[PDB]
């Protein structure tokens, strides 16, 4: 079957830096592997 | 639909609002017992 | 069993005669405990039987494995380890060696260690090892100390956060060829020397060349604006 | 004389996998 996956988060309050470093270190997260 | 969060106190809030537009529902915290999360797995396979 | 489970099971086989501790990293949806479980499978060799395994287990997941074991492999015969403490007294008896298999949780484990020292276990399954990621841990301190052939690690997503959790899994994984982390500050100049030290030991497959017949996820970012409400407490912070 | 602990050690041991085949199925749900 299909997958869709969402994540809901607001402008401008915080939840911006969380989602910051999680894309930060998801790249690194790849190149120390492949 | 699989929905997850990230506090205790804000998947009561969900539940509140499942049980508000009727939509029924199934919770698993991890305050769940060993043998609920079996039941409760075995539940959203096998059925519609 | 799959080409790529098959081609891990003579990679294991291969390990086990070698006597080498590593990680079986597949991408999570490939089955990484049926490939665990056909360690038992296709295991004509009787050494795998007469002797009691350890599979180590976050909590949620200690049910699957019973179903697993049961349907795949019903020549063997599995122990539960978990809830009442009645229930796990009265367990001890029945492995007081038909007990093939144990199914235990990390939680119980790390307590109950004075009863698993008492057995010596041939092999431990740690399922999702990215639990032991951290040496500072009385779990990983603690686990440690277990006498067996191999520890085989079933972790997806492996390692990926910073060079200590590196040195902590690689040194639980082999108690040898690791003294500290200043050798992990030496070790594309440092990218090629983490990739030569682990291919030796630390499978992969990635879920593009494997999972074709799946649709890819279609991810959604969602912006949200916040409410009047919202307004005026996030501003009072 | 050995016969009696023997038979009694004996029902122990049916007992005791009595347990086992229930304390086993305990598992399922
Ligand atoms: N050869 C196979 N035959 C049947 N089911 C399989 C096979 N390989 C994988 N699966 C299924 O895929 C899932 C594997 O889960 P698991 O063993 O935890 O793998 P992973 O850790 O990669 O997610 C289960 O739903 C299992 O039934």
């Amino acid at each position: 079957k299909q997958v869709t996956v969402y994540r809901l988060i607001c402008k401008g309050t915080i939840e911006e830096r969380i989602l910051q470093r999680a894309k930060e270190k998801s790249e690194i997260q790849r190149m120390v592997i492949s | 639909v699989l929905i997850y969060s990230q506090m205790t106190r804000m998947i009561d809030l969900l539940e509140e609002y499942m049980v508000y537009r009727k939509h029924t529902y199934m919770r698993l915290d991890g305050s769940s017992k060993i043998s609920e999360r079996r039941d409760m797995v075995a539940d959203f396979q096998n059925r519609n | 069993l799959k080409g790529y489970q098959l081609k891990g099971m003579n990679w294991l086989a291969n390990l086990y005669e070698q006597g080498i501790n590593g990680i079986l990293a597949d991408e999570m949806g490939l089955g990484k405990t049926v490939q665990s479980i056909a360690l038992l499978a296709h295991l004509a060799e009787r050494e795998n039987i007469w002797g009691p395994f350890l599979i180590i287990s976050p909590a949620s997941t200690l049910n699957n494995w019973h179903q697993e074991f049961t349907r795949f492999v019903p020549k063997f015969k599995v122990l539960p380890y978990w809830g009442n403490p009645h229930d796990r007294k009265v367990i001890r008896r029945f492995w007081s060696a038909p007990f093939h298999v144990v199914i235990t949780s990390y939680q119980l484990v790390v307590q109950d260690v004075k009863y698993f020292q008492r057995v010596k276990w041939q092999y431990m399954v740690l399922d999702e090892a990215q639990a032991l990621k951290s040496s500072s841990s009385v779990r990983w301190k603690i686990l440690l100390q277990f006498q067996c052939r191999n520890r085989l690690l079933l972790t997806g997503t492996p390692i990926q956060n910073t060079m200590a959790e590196l040195w902590a899994l690689l040194h639980f994984i082999m108690p040898t060829l690791f003294d500290s982390h200043e050798e992990f500050n030496e070790w594309e100049n440092q990218l090629s020397r983490l990739h030569m030290i682990l291919k030796p030991f630390m499978l992969r497959r990635i879920k593009k060349d494997v999972e074709n017949e799946l649709s890819d996820k279609i991810e959604i970012l969602m912006y949200c604006q916040l409410t009047s409400r919202q307004k005026l407490l996030y501003q009072a912070l | 004389l050995t016969e009696e602990m023997l038979l009694k050690r004996e029902e122990r041991a049916r007992k005791r996998r009595l347990q086992a085949a229930r304390r086993a199925e305990e598992h399922k749900n």
